C-alpha cells in the first residue's frame, strides 16, 4: 500500500528523528521484501563508501550492523499486534448462540 | 560374499526397496542461513548473596538469543557428602518477562525434578558436575559452577527470542537466591560459621544472523509455539504409620499440557524425595551405628529404591471422570518415564504424560487444562509402617508400605508443562492465543 | 570529491590504491559477456524456508540420516570440457 | 560474533549460499488431536507358575501403542539371587490377529534383545521394572512391569485395532514354572513362595473423527516386524579342542539381523562360563566361590574371557557371506556399528542392517530366496580352570574356563519384516 | 471421536501454514537395495611396534564405510597397566585418494575424539574394544577393534564411492607406536619379552544394487567431508608460583565446525591432567606406596577439574575478541553440555563454532581462510598444591592446581573443518587445497 | 561495583551529542604515601565502546598508563596525576575522589562528539572492568590489605545542547566521523638473562 | 641491581637482572577508521 | 639433541612497466603449463630365486610429456639401488665394517 | 594452490628424481651444494 520511500538522508526508513516536518504520521518502511527497496536501500546506503574490492560479498563494511526497526512509525501501532494476539474469531459463546462447541472457551 | 545378498531378491522386497525413494549413502545436506553465536556477559543488578533477588535485562547485541547459563562459584562448608546439588539450591527460581509481561518461571525443585525425569546417562553426570562436588571434594574448596536455563529459546534455536524484533520490549531473567544452601552456608538448619557468599554472573548466547535474515527477523511479524511451566505448591496429606491416607488436589492448571509431574519431599532437604534409612546411602552415616533417619547423605540424597517412597497410587480425574485408569507410584516413577523419556527416574518423583512424547519439543498430543473446570489429582500413600533404621524392615517389606520416617514428606510439588503462543509484531512481544 | 567514478550502486570502489574510475578497470569486466554460473553477492529472495520437524520420521529411522537420491543434483565441469567461461562467479560490485 | 560473520569465502557458498533452511526457526510437520489412555484387561485362564494366560485387547481406543504386563513377585532369597526375575517369569508372549499368529517372544528373546538394543539409562531403568536392584531381601514383595516389544509398542507406530472390526487380536502369555530367586533357588523349590499377580495394561490411542474414519474404512498396508526363533544344541565346547558346528537355519523373509546366545538352560539369562572371579559366580572372589552357580543378581557380565565363541561366519547359499570373524567382533563390534550399546559376552549379533535398531528397513537379507543358510561356528578349548583367578584372568584369545561346557543351548534369532494387511474389519499376514 | 477427546481433556491442538499431516499417519519410504560385506585387506609392511604399514582398500564392493583395525596385543604387566594400548598402539593413520591427502588421524585424536564426542555404553564399549576392562592379567592376549573416524568411517552418508572412482586408490598408512604402556613398555622402562602385535584391517563394503551403480560410476560427485586439522606445540607450562599464558597463533583454514584441544604428558598416553595422591589419579593413590609422579594407567582418565591446568581461554580472530573470555570449565562441562550433551574429562576442551558440531549436517562454521590473523589465548591454573597431600587438592580453590600439574608439557590443538570431496570420471579429490 | 567486578552502563538521550566522559571513583588507602602508582586508573581495568551492539574501541589501564606516558605533558600530566592518585603524601585511610577520563576519539574534541540524537535506535554502552586488586588500596604486592573499602563509582557524560538549526540537521543528515580505535594483543617478551 | 656502581655506570647494552621479570609485552596501535551513521543506526565502515 | 630447523620463503617478483601493467590487468590471460601427477605402488618384489613381475594401472591424466619413475628403500631417502659391499654402495663398503 | 584450487604439488622423492633426470654438470653440483654438505662436514655443523 503507501509503502515509504528510504531517500538519501534516511537510508533504512527508520523514522528516528526523520518524521520532524515530513511526514510526522510517516507510513511503514516497506516490507522488503514486496516493492524491492533492497537495492534502492543498499544504494541509498552508500552514497560515498568506498569498498576495497576484496569484500566482494558486502559484509566487511559493517552492513549487519545496519537495518530497520520492527516499528518505522510514529506509532508502535499497538491496534496491529493487539489484532494479531487476540481480537480474532469474532461472536463468542457468551454472546452469540451458534459458536459454542459443547467445550469450553478457546485457549 | 555381499553380491549373495542382492541376488536374493523377490516379491518382499519390493515393499521395501522396488521403486527407490531414498538413498543412504550420498547424504544431502541443506544450505542454511549464516550465523554466529557469542557468549556475552549480561550485567545484574542487586547485590548477589543469599537470600537476595537480583536481575538482568539481555543487551541487544545479536538478534536472536538462546542459551542461558547461570555461573556461580561457591565454597564448600563442609566435606564430601555434605552437599546436594548446591546450585540448583541457590537459583530458588527464576522468572521469564518480555514487555512486563511474565512469560514464564522455573523454582529450584523444578530444575531437580526436570533433571530427575528429563536429562539422562552421561548428560545427568555431566550436568550433575557443573551444580554440584563430584571428586569429593573438601571443606574449602572452592568450585564455579554453571546452571543452564531450560526455558523454551534456551531449548533449541527453532525458538530462540528474537530480541531484533523487540523494539519496545525488553526481555528480563529475574532470579532469586535461596536465603540457604546445604553444604555451602548451612548444614541442616545450622548454618556454618565462616561460609563465603556466592559469586555470580550470568552469561547469554546471541545469535547473530546475517543481512538478508537480520532484515526479515526485525520487519517480519514472528510466531513461535513455546513452553511454560505451571506450578502449585501444596501439602502432602499426612502420610502415616496407621493407614493409608488419601488426598485429591485441585489443580488449578490451563493451557495444552505435555504432561505433568510431581514429587514429594521433605522441604528441610533439598531434593529429598524419599524417606531415610539406614541401609547404604539412605541417610547420614546409612548403614552403620552412627547412622541416622532424620538427616540424608546429602551427596547421596536421591535413591532408586521406591520402598522409600510415598505415593502408593494415582490417577488424574477430569471434571469428575477418570482420566485413566489407578495405577501405581511406581507405574508414575518407572514406566511412564520408561515409555516417555527413556531416562531413569529417581524415587518420589512422578510422570504422568498427556503426550506421547513429552521429552520432544514437538506436540505429541496435549491436555488442555483451560477446558477442564475441575481437574483433580488423586493421590493414596503407602503406610508408613517400616522401622527406618532396621534395614530387615527396610528391605524385606510389602509394596503398600513405606518408612516411618517417609512422614517427613510433608510437601507436594505438583508440575505442569504446556504450550502458550509467542508473538510478536511492531517491536512488542507477549503471549497470545489460537 | 569523487562525483566521476564507478559507483557500485552507492559505493565507489577502490582496487589498485585509485578510485575505479569506470568498468573498464575492473576484473569483471574481463567476463562481462558471459552468462556466469553465480553472483558472488548472492542476495537470498524473499526469507528461507523454515525447518519442518516431526516426531514420527525422526523416531522411525533412529537417525540413520535417510538422504534422498531424486534431487536435481547440478553437475559440475566435465574435465574433458575446460572450464565454460561461466564458471567464474561474477563479483558484481555494483 | 561478527567478526565471525565477516569471515564469509568462496568454501562457504557450498554451506549458506542460496540458503534452504533455517535453524532459527521451526515449524511442526505433525498434529494430533489424540489422546492416550491406559485401560486394563481382562485376563483369561489362571494365574500361578507355569500357567498358561491369555487376554483379548478390548476395543477402547482406536489404535494401540504399549502394552505393559504387570507382575507382582515375591522374593523366595536374599538380594543378589535373583536375576531380571519378571522378565524370567514371562516365558513367552504370542500375538495373534484373526487368529492367525503374527509373532512370539520368549523370556530369553526379551534377554537377548535387552542386551543388545536397550542402553544407558533407558537399560538401568528397564532393570529397575523387572528385578531387585536395590539390595532388598527375602520377603520383599514388588510390582515389575515387563513392556512388550511387538512391532507396534516408537510413537509413530501403533495397531489399527478399529481397523480389525472383524477380527480379534490376543496375547497369549506363558509363565514359568520356575523363577529364580522367587520360587526357586538353583533346582530346589522355595516352600512358602507365593504365587504371582498379573495384570495386563494397554496404552489406548483415541482418534479425531477424520483420522478415526480413514483407519476404520481405509485398507492398510502395515511394514511390521516378526520374530523367527531356532533352538538348537550346542556342539559341546571341551578342553581337549576347539569344537565346531554348523547350524542350519531355517529362517525366511528379509531379515534386519541375526542374534544368538549361547546358554546354560538351569540359569537365566547365564551366557558365559562361571568362576572364581568377582560377580562371575556365587561367592566369586572368596573361599565360599562355587564355579557350578552364578551370582544370580550378576549373572551377566562384560568379560568376553568367559564366552564361548571363538570365531563365526554365515554361508548363504553355499557361499560365504562374511569373512570369518571372531567371537568379539560379534560381541562388541557389530553392536558397535549398527546398536550403539553395549553387549554382554556370550551375546551376538550381526546385522544386515545399517540400523536394526529402528522401524525403517535399512539394508535386509530375504531368506525366502535362500536354500541354504547355515551358521558356522567355532567354540574355544574349555581348558581354563574356572576356580583360579589367574588361569581365568591371564589366558589367551581362543580358550575358555573348564565350565563354559555348561553352555550348552543354542539360541539363533532373526529378526524380520512382513506384511500385515488390514481391510473391511479383517486382516493378516501377507507372508508366511 | 469428539466425545471422547473432551472426556480425556480436549486434545485439540494448534496448527500451522505448511502442510500438516496427522501424527500417526505415517510411511515407510523405499531405499535402494543393498547388501554389507566385512572384506580383509591386505598389509604391507612389517607389522610391529614403531612400525609404518599400508593397505590399499580392495575395490570388492561398489562404496566403503566402516574400517575396523584389528590389533592383537598382550599385557605385559598386571590390569591397571594399561590405558586404551590399542588406540594407543595406532599412532595414526593416514587417508589419502589418489595421491592426495585427504585426512588424518593421531592417537591422541583418537582419545580426545572420544573423549568429546562419544557417551555412554557406547564409550564404554569402545573402551571395551581398545583395553582390558574386564581385571586381566599379565600374559594375557585380546583382540582390539579400533574403528577409524575419518569422514566415511562415521556415516554411510559419506561412503566413499570406489566405484566413481575407477582410477584412483585409496589408501590407508598405518603408523604403529614404538611404546604401548602396559604391552611393551612400563612408563618409560621397555618390557623384556613382550610379543609384537598382529594386525588386521578390515573394510566394510556396500555393494549396491544396479540402478546405483550405474549412478555413481557415471554421474559426478560432490561431498561435504570433514578433515581434521591438527597443531600440535609446546604448553607454556604452567608455574609452581604463578599464572602462565599463553597464545597460540592458529594455523587453521576452512569453515571450521569446532575447535578442540588438550593439555597432557606426552610421557603418558591419554593424560590430560596432574597426578595427584588421591583415588585414581596416580599409580597407588590413597595410599602409603602412591606416587605422584606416575599415573594410575588404568584410572588417566579423570573428571576431576582440580587436575586440570586451564584457567581460562578465548579466540581472538583477526584481532577481535570472539568471545568473551571463559574459565576452562566453561569449555570442559558446558560447551560439550550445551552441543554434544556427553561428559568431557577433566583438561579435554572443546569450542564450537557450530550449533551441532558433532551431527554431519553443517550448522555453522567458521572460515579460517578469511581470518588473517586467528590466535588461541590461554591462561594457565598456578602450580602450587602439593599432589602427595589430598587435602591440598581437594581443599583448595580454583585457580590453583597440583604441583605435577607441570608435567603437561605438550598441547594438542585441533580443529574439525569441512571441505568438499569432488569425483568425476573415476578420479578425485578436494575442492579446497 | 566492586573491585573485579563488571559493570555498565548507557548513555541517555539527555542532550543531542556527547564528548567528554569522566568515570568517578571513591577509594581509601590502604597503606601509606609511597604505596600507590596511579590508583584510579590501575582500578579502571578496561573500558569497552559500543554502538548499536558493534565495538567500536576498547581501552585496557596499561593503555591509559601508556598513552599518558607518551602523550600528556608538563602539567596536563601532573594534573591527570591529581585525579587519579595520591600525590600530597596522604596517609593510610585517606579517602579520596578520583577521576579517570576516558580517551575514546569522541571524549577528546567536541569536533567528534557522538551524534546520540541521529543513533535514535542505537544504544551506545560502555562497559566497565573494574580491578580485581589495586596496589595501595586493596592489594600490597601480592599480598591482600585487610579491611579495604570497595570502591563507589559513577559515570558522568558531558552533554551537547544544540540549538535549533544545528540540532535539526544532526536529527535528519547522515553522518560520517573520521574517528580513531585502538588495536592492543599481549606478547610473552622473549626474555634476555645475563 | 642491588649495587649502584654495577647499575648507574657498565654499559649502553646491559641491563638490570631484574630485568628479566619484565616478562610480559604490550603493543598498541592507534588508527583511523569512519564511523557512519544513518536512519537512526550506526557503526564502522571498515570491520 | 638434533636442532629443528629455520625457515623463510623467499620469492622473486617482477615489476612491470605501466604498458605491460595495464596490459595485464585488462586482457584475459591463459598459460601452458606443467603439472606433476603422482601416486606410490608396492614394488612385486623379487627374489633370489625369482623374477617378479608387475602390471600397474597408470591412473593418470591429460597431455603427458614423460613418465618417470624410481624404485625405493622408503627408510633411506633417495636410495634407489641396492646395497652392496663395493666402495660407496653401503655404509663402510669395502671394508671390514 | 590459487584461489583454493589445487594447481600443482612436489614431493622430496620427486625433488631427488627430477634432479637425477633433468639437472646436470655443474647446475647438479652446484645444487647439491645448496641442499647438502659437501665440503666434509662435521656433527654440529651448521648450513643454510
Amino acid at each position: 500500500k503507501s509503502c515509504s520511500k528510504s531517500s538519501a538522508n534516511n537510508p533504512f526508513s527508520n523514522a528516528t528523528v526523520g518524521a520532524l516536518l515530513d511526514n510526522e504520521a510517516r507510513p511503514p518502511a516497506c516490507s522488503y521484501d514486496d516493492n524491492d527497496m533492497a537495492s534502492t536501500m543498499r544504494k541509498n546506503f552508500n552514497k560515498g563508501l568506498f569498498r576495497n574490492l576484496d569484500d566482494v560479498y558486502e559484509v566487511e563494511n559493517s552492513q549487519r550492523q545496519f537495518y530497520t526497526m520492527p516499528v518505522t512509525t510514529a506509532a508502535p501501532d499497538l491496534t496491529a499486534f493487539g489484532q494479531f494476539l487476540y481480537g480474532s474469531k469474532g461472536k463468542t459463546c457468551k454472546e452469540d448462540p451458534s459458536a459454542c462447541t459443547p467445550a469450553f472457551a478457546t485457549r | 560374499g555381499g553380491l549373495s545378498q542382492l541376488v536374493a531378491y523377490g516379491a518382499q522386497d519390493v515393499y521395501l526397496t522396488g521403486n527407490p525413494q531414498i538413498t543412504f549413502f550420498k547424504t544431502v545436506y541443506r544450505r542454511y542461513t549464516n550465523f554466529a553465536i557469542e557468549s556475552i556477559q549480561q550485567t545484574i543488578n542487586g547485590s548477589v548473596g543469599f537470600g537476595n533477588k537480583v536481575s538482568t535485562q539481555i543487551s541487544r547485541n545479536g538478534d536472536l538469543i538462546t542459551d542461558i547459563v547461570v555461573e556461580f562459584v561457591l565454597t564448600k562448608g563442609g566435606n564430601g557428602g555434605t552437599t546436594y546439588y548446591p546450585a540448583e539450591e541457590l537459583l530458588q527460581d527464576v522468572e521469564l518477562e518480555i514487555g512486563g509481561q511474565r512469560i514464564d518461571k522455573h523454582y529450584n525443585d523444578w530444575f531437580r525434578t526436570y533433571d530427575a525425569l528429563f536429562r539422562m546417562n552421561d548428560d545427568r553426570y555431566n550436568y550433575r558436575r557443573m551444580t554440584d562436588w563430584v571428586n569429593n571434594e573438601l571443606v574449602g574448596a572452592q568450585k564455579r559452577f554453571y546452571v543452564p536455563l531450560i526455558f523454551f529459546f534456551n531449548q533449541t534455536p527453532g525458538l530462540a527470542l528474537p530480541l531484533i524484533a523487540l523494539q519496545y520490549h525488553e526481555v528480563k531473567l529475574y532470579f532469586t537466591l535461596a536465603s540457604q544452601v546445604q553444604g555451602v552456608n548451612y548444614n541442616g538448619s545450622s548454618a556454618i560459621a565462616g561460609a563465603a557468599q556466592p559469586t555470580m554472573s550470568v552469561w547469554v548466547d546471541y545469535i547473530f544472523l546475517d543481512t538478508q535474515e537480520r532484515t526479515r527477523f526485525a520487519q517480519l511479524p514472528h510466531e513461535y509455539l513455546i513452553e511454560q511451566l505451571q506450578f502449585t505448591g501444596s501439602e502432602t496429606a499426612t502420610p502415616s504409620a496407621t493407614t493409608q491416607a488419601s488426598q485429591n488436589i485441585r489443580l488449578n492448571f490451563n493451557h495444552p499440557t505435555k504432561y505433568l509431574a510431581w514429587n514429594f519431599n521433605n522441604p528441610t532437604n533439598y531434593g529429598q524425595y524419599t524417606a531415610l534409612a539406614n541401609i547404604p546411602g539412605a541417610c547420614s552415616g546409612a548403614g552403620t551405628a552412627a547412622a541416622t533417619v532424620t538427616t540424608p547423605d546429602y551427596g547421596n540424597t536421591g535413591t532408586y529404591n521406591e520402598q522409600l517412597a510415598v505415593l502408593d497410587s494415582a490417577k488424574i480425574q477430569l471434571n469428575g471422570q477418570d482420566r485413566f485408569a489407578t495405577r501405581k507410584g511406581s507405574y508414575f516413577n518407572k514406566v511412564q518415564p520408561y515409555q516417555s523419556i527413556g531416562g531413569v527416574t529417581p524415587a518420589g518423583v512422578y510422570l504422568y504424560s498427556f503426550a506421547l512424547k513429552p521429552a520432544g519439543r514437538q506436540p505429541s498430543g496435549t491436555c488442555n487444562f483451560s477446558r477442564i473446570d475441575n481437574a483433580t489429582l488423586s493421590l493414596t500413600y503407602k503406610t508408613c509402617s517400616i522401622d527406618a533404621t532396621s534395614p530387615a524392615a527396610v528391605l524385606g517389606n510389602t509394596e503398600t508400605v513405606t518408612a516411618n520416617t517417609a512422614t517427613l514428606l510433608t510437601a507436594l510439588n505438583i508440575y505442569a508443562k504446556n504450550y502458550n503462543v509467542l508473538r510478536i509484531m511492531s517491536g512488542m512481544g507477549g503471549l497470545a492465543y489460537a | 570529491g569523487y562525483e566521476n567514478s564507478y559507483d557500485a550502486n552507492g559505493a565507489r570502489l577502490v582496487m589498485d590504491g585509485k578510485v575505479v574510475k569506470s568498468e573498464c578497470q575492473l576484473p569483471s569486466y574481463q567476463i562481462r559477456n558471459s552468462k556466469h554460473h553465480t553472483q558472488l553477492p548472492m542476495r537470498s529472495l524473499n526469507e528461507p524456508p523454515p525447518m519442518v520437524e516431526d516426531l514420527v520420521d525422526e523416531s522411525l529411522f533412529e537417525g540413520l540420516q535417510g538422504y534422498p537420491v531424486d534431487e536435481k543434483l547440478d553437475l559440475l565441469t566435465p574435465p574433458g570440457t575446460a572450464t565454460p567461461s561461466s564458471e567464474w562467479a561474477a563479483i558484481n560490485y555494483g
